[PDB]
């Protein structure tokens, strides 16, 4: 705020996200980093929170393998978690038919809700490994990534309370909302 | 107010040939104005209304 | 209604600006972006409008339980300008992200320019250095902006016939005032001889009223006695 | 034909100021122009001419 | 960036122009479609633009493996003019297909109108016959938005109270100019005697310094001796 | 071909207006929206368009059994606008559903306003009471745009340089005949004394030639004799 | 049409609506309201008429519950019909493999075309109730809604003759075409 | 370029489409058309020729009859031939559970590739033989139609190298970029 | 350089009647403005003070 010239000034204007993120009276979805492996996701009344390692906690040959998006009404107890999961895995640009499949596990037990996708960086899922990237290059705005050109890079999803920090970015809801369509946002 | 403005902002629209070229030809006109209503008399024939009856000098 | 205004004015109030005040725009600037389609700040500025008007329709108390499509989102914000600056992220070239803006103001008769978008690279924003060429061509623009406004705006009042017409009757009053400065001459005098008005002599030297001989005398046009 | 229009427009022109002084500025300039034409004498030479060899009054 | 420029220009090289050349347009001529959705001559020149600053981007060496996708080339031609040339080609009238421009050029100044497309029709290119009331219009157009230009470019630096100022100091001289022209009579001469100044006479034909009796002389105004 | 008019006019005829009639617009008039795409009157008239020159290809029998697609249709109408004219009737807010549009005429010179759409609500016509803050606005932008469209018009023939020229003559032009008019002493006379022209006298009050002497007479500048 | 100021008068130009929807060559969709319960839809030569009421003439335990837009084949004798309701379907916004199925006649039957929808605004087809609704608000231009939040909201359509009456509405048109893609309207 | 006027001339610019085409560093997919039968598809590294002419080449009794995407997988030994395939049928516009199905090759045989598809103008068909018809329209900005009302019309599709003389054309480009979306084109 | 540019363009600028008014006003004003200044005789002083000293002619 320096003065310019001769009798014109400078000065700047910045809006607040708080009161846009809180006073629209239908629910918005919310997209979140948090240092560089917490990526969250909130929409309706599923949180889910997504972390990128090298663990495997779900086998093919134990649980569910989906494979299309009928088969998913097995994976949760809830059906706005479902919208979610369709929603998200529809805004990074999965092929249902086209591309290998995911796994899941099955509603009948007390475990709770998890979801595991391999975007390994070899082989032939190397292929793969690409087209997800970009997805989630078109979403966050930015992308920490946390896994290099090592033997696995398994994503997990698993839900849990909402953290009272998140920055609340805005660019990611335009987008999500963007790309996807037929969606309908409840109170 | 646009005189006021002007008078205001007289610094910055010096920096034109054109502005001190139109200003000096207005203020030489004005001034010579007043040369040639001197040089009239319709001020002679006031003041000769504003003194009949006074004195005879 | 919504953002299609056709002309202090528009006006934001604490919940929307992050200083927690109430800041009003001119109309001749907020005018500027009602038919533009490639401002981020009239994209955002859409959006507000379309929260307080949410907010006036729930306190009339519509009740119409409708559910939001992702359709009314993309028909207020330009999905194309979106799209190009993710395409700026991708290509690391510096981009904006609808937080802050920046503008020159004209303090002596409260005018100033449409706000810009402050633009950021590497979580950072660009500074002084790298923006100087920006301010000095934004406020020339906004110099000769309110100028030629004044001209406009004196313009659409007067006819031209009557400027013409004035000029024109100043030139013939010039004319006139050199013409009567200079005099011709109206009658002939005899050389070496008086005036011989009110007799008229003709080109021979005398008058057909017999006063003057016709005795082929020299004879010169003159104006006065 | 602007001159037709604007003698039809009078009306809502002269709501204007400087409409106004404009147009008196004219009228005025006119009239004294053919004032300063009289007082020339040029229209005087023009009636010597068409009267030279009929009277010598 | 890319092609959002706020205003010897842009200038394209060999393996843009099938000529294998570098020719280079005004500020002013590119200027005219930065805000405009509808020339086909500058979504061609947007694309060129990415490709540009792909080269840029890889020598840069980013690395960044981004897939592309078609949203991208989506969001830089206007994909609703494309449909409105398809919907000609399908009706059986003149199109063009981002080939061949032409426009008209000034020489005397180097200004050129926009390049407007060449416009094809079985296979073939409208010729001269067909084409022939374009070109006139179009110089008649280059022509007066040159001298518009040029009249708003002195219009944008002097003041119009300025002018005003200088239009009635300018008739003020002429009024004084006739006023002095003319003169006026400036005492009182008694019929048939001399000039009775420095002693002012009255009404009366008399003096109150009593050199002059109140005889009730005739009287007449007079400004010379 | 379809509504991209680079400038009585457009008409249109007895099946597309309620009246059964025919109706022209003038040419300024039409050319306001060959690049708005917030006009719903447009919008119609880019329909209309496509029909009457599906009529002509049937005429010309082209033949071509070509299915209609619906993305014709969505790059002929302005789909933003009609999704936000839909958000306007779920909040209970004024909108026009394209079947009555009114416009501000000038009977002079046959001048008109472009139409605009008479908005409705509840299944009613907003009515004279509510409408009346638009009318007199669009009138006096009527006859603003005309002066400033004639004084354009006048604008883009004479050039500049030659006003100049004139301004700049006219004001030596009154110099000079102020200066003609006081006029400037020529000579010396010795106090006194008559003029003593040809013999010009130095400052001394003598003359070179012999004839006057220099014995320090008083001299006074004179212009007559 | 009242004389305005001065040498300005007011003018007003209408539109008739019959003339384009009778000229342009090609056939395009038609929707129609008709007192507040009979909404009409009228595609290439299949014209359906819709009622909402409070009688069940189709039972899951009776006939075919149409699941997937595979399985839509086996309730029409006619492919202009079959494409109408997939059409109509896609366009209201319902998710095949995600959502409540609905109910159809089997071909093989001399009755004729008939379909249900069950809309109730009660237990969880309350949610449902809410995307169905937005879908219809957003195409009529208006939605004489005839169905409170009693028991059951059941909506059938049948397919009837056009009556010579309906209002030539074009904004619904206009939003039929947006919305839905991959649409070849025939003559 | 003749003079026009006075001091004013003209001129016309004119840009080279092989820059364009071979300096883009991500691929592009290539459409061409040679002499009147000869239509060419490029996409990645998959270069499919297309003729048609009245020549069976594969019957439903002897192949694959492909119904659904996920059959498609059957026909081809390479991912990027599947994912051409699929892109240009759904820019085409076939609906796969809605139209009459096509005929491919199962990858067990030492032939090739080859896959059929029928539109021929009689019978039943001929509706479906419009609506490809206009696909092909919207596509390579021309349609050398090669078939008139005789009693067959098959397209058939095979694999070739690419030709060094193909005209660089790019409307078609920009059209099939603009039909179909969730494509991502590798280098 | 508008002049040169004004001087190289005459024979289109000459087809508008305003042009030539313009420019035939502007010429007589000049030459008639160089006429009164040589009636004033301001150029007679100065050729007085080039003259006073020289001869008495
Ligand atoms: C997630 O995706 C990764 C992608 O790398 C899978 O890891 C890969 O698993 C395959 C299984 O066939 C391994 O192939 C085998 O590797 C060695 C030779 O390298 C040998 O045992 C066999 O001849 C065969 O080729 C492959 O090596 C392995 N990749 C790496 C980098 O080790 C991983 O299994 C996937 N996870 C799940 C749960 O599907
Ligand atoms: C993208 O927009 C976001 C908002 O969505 C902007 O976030 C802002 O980032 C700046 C960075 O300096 C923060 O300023 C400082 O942040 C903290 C917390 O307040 C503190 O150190 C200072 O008091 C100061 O405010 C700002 O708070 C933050 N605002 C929000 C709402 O998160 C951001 O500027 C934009 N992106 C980038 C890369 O700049
Ligand atoms: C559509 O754009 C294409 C380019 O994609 C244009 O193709 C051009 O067509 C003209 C037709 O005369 C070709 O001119 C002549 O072609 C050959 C080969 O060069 C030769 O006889 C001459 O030397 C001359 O160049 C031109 O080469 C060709 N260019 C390309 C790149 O194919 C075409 O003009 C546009 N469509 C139509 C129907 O005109
Ligand atoms: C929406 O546009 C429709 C046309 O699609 C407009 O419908 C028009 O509504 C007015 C209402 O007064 C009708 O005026 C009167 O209607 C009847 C039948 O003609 C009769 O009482 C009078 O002679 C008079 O015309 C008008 O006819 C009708 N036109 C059509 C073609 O249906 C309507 O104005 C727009 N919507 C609303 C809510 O106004
Ligand atoms: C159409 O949808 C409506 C949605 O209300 C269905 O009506 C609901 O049917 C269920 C069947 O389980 C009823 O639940 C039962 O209700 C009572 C207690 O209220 C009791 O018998 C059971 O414990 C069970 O909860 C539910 O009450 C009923 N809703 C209402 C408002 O009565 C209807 O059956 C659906 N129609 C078809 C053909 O699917
Ligand atoms: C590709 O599509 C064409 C469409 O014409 C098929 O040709 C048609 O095949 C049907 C098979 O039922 C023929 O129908 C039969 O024709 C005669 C009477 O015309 C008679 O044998 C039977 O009563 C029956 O109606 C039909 O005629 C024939 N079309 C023509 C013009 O000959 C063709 O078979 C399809 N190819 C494949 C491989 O599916
Ligand atoms: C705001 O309204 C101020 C307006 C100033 C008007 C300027 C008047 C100038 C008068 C000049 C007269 C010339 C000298 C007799
Ligand atoms: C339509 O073309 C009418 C044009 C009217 C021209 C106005 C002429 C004004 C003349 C004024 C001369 C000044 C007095 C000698
Ligand atoms: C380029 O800068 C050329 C500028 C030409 C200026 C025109 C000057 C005209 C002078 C006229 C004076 C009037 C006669 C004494
Ligand atoms: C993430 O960062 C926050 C903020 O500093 C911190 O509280 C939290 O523990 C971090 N998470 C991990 C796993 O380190
Ligand atoms: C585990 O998941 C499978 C796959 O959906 C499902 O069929 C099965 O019922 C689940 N297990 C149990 C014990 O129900
Ligand atoms: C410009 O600065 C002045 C200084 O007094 C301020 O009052 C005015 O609001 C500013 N204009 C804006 C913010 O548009
Ligand atoms: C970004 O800033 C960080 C420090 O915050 C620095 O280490 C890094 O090099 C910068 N990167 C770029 C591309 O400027
Ligand atoms: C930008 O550069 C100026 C140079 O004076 C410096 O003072 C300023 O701190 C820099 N800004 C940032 C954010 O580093
Ligand atoms: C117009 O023609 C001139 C002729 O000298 C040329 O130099 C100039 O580049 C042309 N202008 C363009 C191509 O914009
Ligand atoms: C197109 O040109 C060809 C020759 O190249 C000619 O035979 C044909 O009649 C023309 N068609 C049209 C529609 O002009
Ligand atoms: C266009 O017509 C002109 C008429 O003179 C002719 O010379 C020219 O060859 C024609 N062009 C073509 C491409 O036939
Ligand atoms: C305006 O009114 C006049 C009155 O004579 C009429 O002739 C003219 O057509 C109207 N202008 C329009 C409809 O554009
Ligand atoms: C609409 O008009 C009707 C009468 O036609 C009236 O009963 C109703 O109250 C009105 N509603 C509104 C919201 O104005
Ligand atoms: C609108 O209000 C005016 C007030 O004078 C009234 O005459 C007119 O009938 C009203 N219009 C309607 C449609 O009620
Ligand atoms: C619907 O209204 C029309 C027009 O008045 C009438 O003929 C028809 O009988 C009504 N339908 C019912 C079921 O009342
Ligand atoms: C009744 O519908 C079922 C479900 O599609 C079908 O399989 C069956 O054949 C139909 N009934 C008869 C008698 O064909
Ligand atoms: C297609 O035309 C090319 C170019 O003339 C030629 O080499 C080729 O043989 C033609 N193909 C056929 C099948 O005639
Ligand atoms: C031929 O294709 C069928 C259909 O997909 C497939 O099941 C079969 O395995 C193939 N033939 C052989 C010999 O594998």
């Amino acid at each position: 705020a320096f003065k310019i010239g001769l009798h014109t000034e400078f000065q700047t204007v910045s809006f607040s996200m708080v009161g846009l993120f809180s006073n629209n009276p239908h629910d918005l979805p919310l997209l979140c980093t948090l240092n560089k492996s917490h990526l969250y996701i909130k929409g309706g009344n599923a949180s889910f929170k997504i972390s990128f390692d090298d663990i495997a906690v779900l086998l093919p040959e134990y649980d569910v393998i989906i494979q299309h998006p009928a088969d998913m009404s097995w994976c949760s107890k809830s059906d706005d978690q479902i919208w979610l999961s369709q929603w998200f895995m529809n805004a990074v640009g999965h092929d249902w038919y086209l591309d290998p499949p995911f796994l899941c596990r099955n509603r009948t037990k007390t475990e709770g809700f998890i979801f595991q996708v391999n975007t390994s960086k070899t082989g032939i899922n190397e292929n793969y490994a690409k087209k997800f990237k970009t997805g989630m290059h078109h979403l966050y705005r930015e992308y920490p990534d946390s896994c290099l050109d090592g033997k696995l890079c398994l994503m997990k999803a698993q839900p849990t309370s909402w953290p009272l920090q998140c920055p609340l970015d805005h660019v990611n809801t335009l987008h999500f909302l963007t790309r996807g369509k037929n969606i309908q946002l409840p109170r | 107010g646009q005189f006021i403005s002007f008078m205001q902002e007289i610094p910055t629209f010096l920096q034109e040939a054109l502005n001190i070229a139109l200003v000096a030809v207005s203020l030489i006109a004005i001034i010579k104005g007043v040369v040639n209503l001197y040089k009239s008399g319709l001020f002679q024939f006031f003041v000769f209304l504003a003194l009949a009856g006074r004195s005879c000098t | 209604a919504f953002f299609s205004w056709s002309l202090g004015g528009y006006c934001l109030e604490e919940w929307m600006l992050v200083a927690a005040k109430m800041k009003c725009f001119g109309n001749t600037a907020v005018a500027k972006c009602n038919l533009n389609h490639d401002s981020e700040f009239c994209d955002m500025l859409r959006l507000f409008d379309y929260n307080k008007n949410a907010i006036k329709t729930l306190n009339d108390e519509t009740k119409k339980q409708v559910n939001l499509m992702g359709q009314t989102i993309n028909a207020l914000i330009s999905d194309n300008l979106l799209m190009k600056n993710k395409i700026r992220e991708l290509m690391s070239v510096p981009y904006c992200n609808y937080t802050k803006f920046w503008y020159v103001n004209h303090t002596l008769s409260g005018q100033h320019s449409l706000p810009r978008c402050w633009l950021i690279k590497n979580n950072s924003y660009l500074n002084i250095s790298d923006f100087r060429n920006d301010w000095i061509l934004e406020s020339d623009f906004l110099i000769s902006e309110m100028l030629s406004k004044e001209y406009s705006d004196r313009q659409g009042k007067t006819p031209l016939t009557l400027v013409d017409i004035c000029f024109w009757s100043t030139v013939f009053f010039t004319a006139s005032l050199f013409l009567h400065l200079v005099g011709i001459p109206t009658h002939r005098h005899i050389r070496g001889e008086a005036c011989p008005l009110p007799h008229r002599l003709n080109s021979l030297g005398g008058c057909r009223c017999g006063k003057y001989p016709n005795l082929k005398k020299p004879t010169v046009w003159r104006r006065g006695h």
